[PDB]
């Protein structure tokens, strides 16, 4: 959920990139100090995206190491469940 | 005033056509390249003519004028498909000179300008809508008949305003019919009583109940889609 | 980034037709069927290829928000999360088990309703839904289609003055551009 | 007087007859009164001439109108041996009589 | 065979004996009845004929019977100034059978035959009789027209026949050919007759293979082949350019394709038929006369003088564009592309309209506007168009009011009728199908226009009939001529979906549908036309191949041709919006560069 919100946090940067020319309507943009800070904000996100890439690599690699630990019995219990769900067709009352 | 100038230069062109005819004679005498030179007879054909098409315009335009006189009921601009711009298309089909002469071209400009509204579907509200949307300040459409009003308004250029008024009117059409049922079929009905052991009492309830519920269904289906609700909203 | 795009216009030709045909068609065929369709993605006629359309559809961010809404981490759920983005014609949600509907409901948690077919207020809840500009879900399909919703099943958006309104039954009901609809079947 | 609304029949009239005086006319008036009351006398006086009356207002006859390039409703044409000899317009009794006399 | 028929019919009429006959529908038996009746009428005795539907019972019999006369022994029938009255049964097995297999008209006939009587159904002793009436009729075999019960045929003498022979077909239709070809340029009698024997040979083999069991719409009939020979004599009769028999042979193959390629279902059928057709033409005459005719078609517009006979592709393109624009002038436009199959469909509509009296069929789904193509084609035909309005009050009374309005606007103006359109959805009440069948066969309905309505309708049509030259004294030739003109005016088109299982059910439920109309297939979309629309919409080549190849590959398990139209729209959108998003991000990157550089 945290790599989830951070990739959405990039969307705010995508917004603040777009407004950099949009909010000022491409006028009197030179003397506006707010854009400089918007550029500095883009630098913050650049390392925030850099935090997104490292976390995505270190965690999700570990997540798969955690997921495989049981995966085979999951897909087992998966199709085992669909099979026992299909038992009701050959006899009424055989619903779980 | 244009005619006179064009008459002088057309008489010069008649000397032209005489000389062109004598040069045509010269090709008949000795072989030459007559087909090489684009000699048109449209000019001298209009010299002999153009009263033809001028009176044509007189009849299209004095139909416009007899129509400018047609009273507000006698005019037909919308139950008439298109006499005005049909005849204008005729003028356009007529030769190049003609469509360009601004006798024909003044009446063709008028045709493109002028080029349902008198049916049951139309109502006073649609007449006032015509007034407001056409921007016409006249007690003319909103009153009881239409003449010399939305020709002073261009009929073809604002044919679309008239068209959308026709459209909202033919959409209103269903309220012209279906809510007459409630008032007729209700007014021709009365409580009915019958004696139940020395007491008169309402009876034949089924017909009255269907009457009332059909009334309500008409009211619902009317308060539905059509903005025309105002035609019987109070009822 | 400009360089990436100036190529990307040219790279957009071909692979885009492929995603469009599959997303419009194959949304309910077997997964194994879709695989051979991607290996048979008209390769000698589609003339980049290492730009597989599963990633051009969405980003990890939108998939991410939907996980928070309860979306599975599972491929088949991912392409189903991609087909719901397309809303030209209303969806048929074949839902052999429930979490598909639960996440869709988890994803639709603002203005919404749910009506069964054999419902007394069925037409009234229909009218209130289309007039309010909300969602609506239908689950007990009984594997059948109704006649009175067929003018609503198709985009019969007729002009009624400035407003757009539609016939569902005797009452001619108003549309709402905010309104949406979904269904759900099981078997 | 001949009253015809079809171009093909007008053409066959011209094929089979020697002289034809056609009056394009309207069921309404223009600047002056109709010549239809003076036009039947000229037919009754010159039976050697096929005198035709042709009414532009008819939609079937709009074809004859377009073919002869007739635009003026009152339009009297003199044809001899299938070809146009003369044409004038306006409800002009003198012009109609001159055309009939020189037909 | 019909000479034996004549021999029988003469003595039976002298005996005033009611008889029947067994024979396939579409075997000109109605026409034999017409021949005999129009030969014998001559103010000696009146007549009447009646059609049936499954939802017909004794009721309609009593009404349509009880039309007219008051004699003694209560209201009953009397040949005032005549000898007897006669009625005919068009279709016999048509009326519905209960689960015990009985029809109330059969029991009404029990009563009428054994007693010469009737009981009016209003609650009284209103019990009337019959004095002079004769019954006749005919019917095809058991399939799917039911068997007669022995209580009936014991009182009705019948006899059988079977399909005519090659010598008979040659006799009649080659006699018609003698007439038509000897009228103009008779120097080709031998090759024409040999063309007709090629027709018979191809017919024989295609019926040898393909059986009517393949689909319900499979049938070959004498009246079909009569329509074929009539399309042959339809040809521009002048055509004084007899320079190649190949001209009339290519025209004839055009009518061949008109007859059969519209009906063929498996393209294997078309392969077989074209193979056999070119095989016959080659065993017959000529070198490459018909070896390939994909485009060749005798059209009408722009062919005759000032029409605006065969013509060419760019001329067709220009004239169809001009007529489409002229339609857009007055009516709202419909710019579905003029692709070659659309233009072929337009020409099919043209020839169907060229055929008057009878109507045709359109078994094809919507989506594309087939009704809009009908609007365009009927606009270039310049005739009147109409279509019923669907309401919640979809009452037979409403159809009847529209129909009275229809008959007023068809009889008083004395002009062409309004060409009609109906779809499967438009007709919810199944009872609406019966008056439509009456439109199909008679073109009018009993008691929909009662006696005073008859007189008021024919008032002005009478005086105009005296103008054209039918006397007022006949008074029956008059009314027959009037309804004949009504048929010459009316044209109707019926749209269906081929997926509809109940299409076959209602075809068996109504014989007028399959007999009157013509079978045309509307058919998997023309792949070439798909390519055409694809590379045209580039206005907004390998790709135009590619998407159609995709659709042509999806066929394995399941596929849908219509969704390919919606996929064409879907990817047209996707192209627009994806290029637009590409532009949005181009501008975002451009302004990133702007701020970078600044």
């Amino acid at each position: 959920k945290k790599q989830n919100e951070y990739a959405v946090t990039l969307d705010k940067l995508e917004s603040d990139l777009l407004q950099s020319l949009s909010e000022a309507d491409p006028a009197t943009i030179l003397d506006n100090t707010e854009l400089i800070q918007n550029l500095d904000k883009t630098k913050k996100t650049t390392i925030e995206i850099t935090e997104q890439q490292q976390k995505a690599k270190v965690t999700e690699a570990e997540i798969n190491i955690q997921r495989e630990h049981y995966r085979v019995v999951a897909a087992e219990g998966s199709m085992l469940y669909f099979l026992v769900i299909s038992l009701s067709v050959m006899d009424h009352m055989y619903q779980y | 005033n244009a005619y006179d100038t064009i008459m002088v230069y057309y008489h010069k062109l008649t000397a032209i056509e005489g000389r062109a005819l004598e040069y045509n004679n010269l090709e008949k005498l000795f072989e030459l390249q007559k087909s090489n030179y684009k000699q048109l007879k449209d000019c001298m054909n209009d010299l002999k003519n153009l009263k033809t098409m001028w009176d044509a315009i007189a009849l299209i335009h004095f139909q416009y004028n007899d129509w400018k006189t047609k009273p507000w009921r006698q005019i037909k601009a919308d139950i008439l498909l298109d006499t005005n711009k049909t005849l204008g298309t005729q003028i356009k089909n007529l030769p190049k000179e003609i469509r360009n002469f601004k006798g024909y071209n003044v009446i063709v400009e008028k045709v493109k300008n002028m080029g349902a509204l008198h049916s049951e579907f139309m109502e006073d509200r649609h007449w006032s809508q015509l007034k407001q949307i056409t921007g016409t300040v006249f007690d003319h459409n909103s009153l009881s008949f239409y003449f010399e009003d939305i020709l002073a308004l261009n009929l073809y250029k604002y044919e679309n305003t008239v068209n959308e008024i026709v459209d909202v009117a033919q959409k209103e059409a269903k309220i012209e019919k279906k809510l007459k049922n409630i008032e007729q079929w209700w007014s021709k009905q009365v409580f009915e009583f019958t004696e139940y052991k020395e007491t008169k009492t309402f009876a034949s309830l089924d017909n009255m109940m269907e009457v009332l519920d059909q009334h309500s269904l008409d009211l619902m289906g009317m308060k539905s889609q059509g903005k025309y609700v105002e035609f019987f909203y109070d009822r | 980034n400009v360089k990436f795009l100036k190529e990307n216009i040219k790279s957009m030709i071909g692979d885009s037709l492929l995603a469009s045909a599959f997303v419009s068609y194959i949304g309910a065929f077997s997964a194994k069927l879709r695989l051979e369709l991607w290996k048979n993605t008209w390769l000698p006629d589609i003339i980049t290829e290492g730009i597989e359309p599963l990633k051009i559809l969405t980003t990890e961010a939108i998939k991410s928000k939907w996980k928070n809404e309860g979306l599975p981490a599972d491929p088949m759920s991912l392409e189903n999360a991609a087909i719901i983005t397309a809303c030209a014609r209303w969806p048929l949600i074949i839902d052999p088990q429930l979490q598909g509907s639960t996440w869709i409901r988890g994803k639709q948690g603002e203005n919404l309703t749910t009506i069964s077919l054999s419902q007394p207020k069925w037409l009234g809840a229909l009218t209130s839904s289309i007039s309010s500009g909300r969602a609506v879900l239908i689950e007990g399909i009984q594997q059948e289609i109704d006649a009175t919703l067929d003018p609503l099943l198709q985009r019969a958006v007729k002009k009624n003055g400035n407003q757009l309104q539609l016939e569902i039954g005797g009452d001619p009901i108003d549309y709402d551009p905010n309104f949406k609809l979904f269904l759900m079947t099981k078997l | 007087y001949i009253e015809i609304t079809s171009t093909k029949q007008f053409e066959d009239i011209l094929e089979k007859n020697e002289y034809v005086l056609v009056d394009f006319f309207a069921s309404w008036c223009g600047p002056c009164k109709i010549l239809a009351e003076q036009f039947e006398p000229i037919k009754k006086d010159h039976k050697n001439l096929t005198i035709v009356k042709v009414n532009i207002d008819e939609e079937d006859l709009e074809s004859i109108v377009e073919s002869h390039n007739v635009s003026s409703l009152p339009h009297v044409f003199l044809y001899h041996k299938k070809t146009v000899v003369k044409q004038f317009i306006g409800n002009q009794k003198d012009q109609l009589w001159e055309m009939a006399k020189l037909s | 065979h019909t000479t034996r028929l004549r021999y029988m019919i003469d003595i039976h009429l002298q005996r005033r004996k009611p008889i029947l006959f067994i024979g396939s529908a579409g075997t000109g038996k109605t026409a034999v009845v017409r021949d005999y009746l129009n030969s014998t009428r001559p103010e000696q005795v009146s007549h009447k004929t009646i059609n049936f539907s499954s939802f017909t019972d004794s009721l309609a019999l009593q009404k349509n019977i009880e039309s007219m006369v008051e004699k003694k022994n209560g209201r009953n029938y009397g040949s005032a100034t005549n000898k007897v009255l006669i009625c005919f049964i068009d279709d016999f097995n048509m009326p519905y059978v209960d689960k015990y297999g009985t029809q109330s008209p059969i029991q009404l006939l029990r009563l009428i035959l054994d007693y010469g009587s009737i009981f009016n159904r209003e609650q009284l002793e209103e019990r009337k009789f019959l004095q002079d009436l004769l019954f006749f009729g005919c019917l095809n075999q058991k399939s799917g027209s039911f068997t007669v019960d022995l209580r009936l045929q014991r009182n009705f003498s019948v006899f059988s026949m079977y399909t005519p022979s090659s010598d008979v077909i040659k006799t009649i239709f080659g006699s018609i050919l003698n007439a038509h070809l000897s009228t103009i340029d008779d120097k080709a009698q031998k090759m024409a007759f040999k063309l007709v024997e090629a027709t018979y040979f191809t017919f024989d083999k295609i019926l040898k293979n393909f059986p009517s069991a393949k689909r319900f719409h499979y049938q070959f009939n004498f009246r079909e082949l009569a329509r074929v020979c009539e399309g042959i004599c339809r040809t521009t009769p002048g055509q004084y350019s007899g320079g190649d028999q190949g001209k009339l042979v290519r025209l004839w193959a055009h009518e061949m394709k008109r007859t059969f390629e519209d009906r063929f279902i498996a393209n294997e059928h078309v392969e077989f038929f074209r193979r056999y057709l070119t095989e016959a033409i080659s065993k017959c005459i000529g070198e490459f006369p018909e070896t390939e005719n994909p485009i060749a078609e005798p059209l009408i517009f722009t062919g005759f003088v000032a029409a605006h006979t065969q013509c060419t592709i760019p001329v067709l393109k220009r004239v169809l564009d001009d007529k489409l624009e002229e339609y857009n002038e007055v009516k709202a436009q419909m710019n579905l592309v003029l692709f070659q199959q659309a233009m072929e469909h337009v020409s099919r509509i043209c020839r169907i309209l060229d055929m008057p009296g009878n109507n045709a069929l359109l078994v094809g789904v919507g989506g594309s506007g087939k009704q809009s193509l009908c609007r365009l084609s009927t606009f270039i035909n310049g005739f009147e168009i109409d279509q019923l309005v669907v309401t919640a009050s979809f009452t037979i009374n409403d159809l009847r009011n529209n129909l009275q309005e229809i008959y007023k606007k068809i009889a008083k103006p004395n002009s062409i009728a309004r060409v009609f359109m109906i779809t499967d959805s438009q007709i919810k009440e199944e009872q609406f199908l019966i008056p439509i069948n009456d439109m199909l066969n008679s073109g009018w309905i009993f008691d929909l226009f009662p006696k005073e309505d008859m007189d008021s309708l024919v008032s002005g049509v009478r005086n105009e009939a005296k103008g054209e030259g039918v006397d007022v004294n006949n008074l029956t030739a008059l009314t027959s001529y009037f309804l004949d003109k009504i048929r010459k005016n009316l044209k109707v088109v019926l749209c269906f979906s081929p997926v509809g299982d109940t299409m076959r059910i209602r075809s068996r439920k109504f014989p007028g549908i399959i007999n009157n109309t013509s079978i045309d297939w509307f058919h998997p979309w023309p792949h070439e036309a798909l390519i055409d629309v694809a590379f045209r919409f580039l206005e907004e080549q390998s790709i135009s191949l590619n998407m159609a190849k995709v659709h042509s590959s999806i066929r394995y398990n399941y596929t849908t041709p219509k969704s390919f139209l919606e996929l064409i729209d879907f990817y047209k959108k996707l192209l627009t919006e994806k290029r637009e998003t590409i532009q949005r991000q181009i501008q975002r990157y451009e302004m990133g560069l702007n701020i970078l550089a600044e």
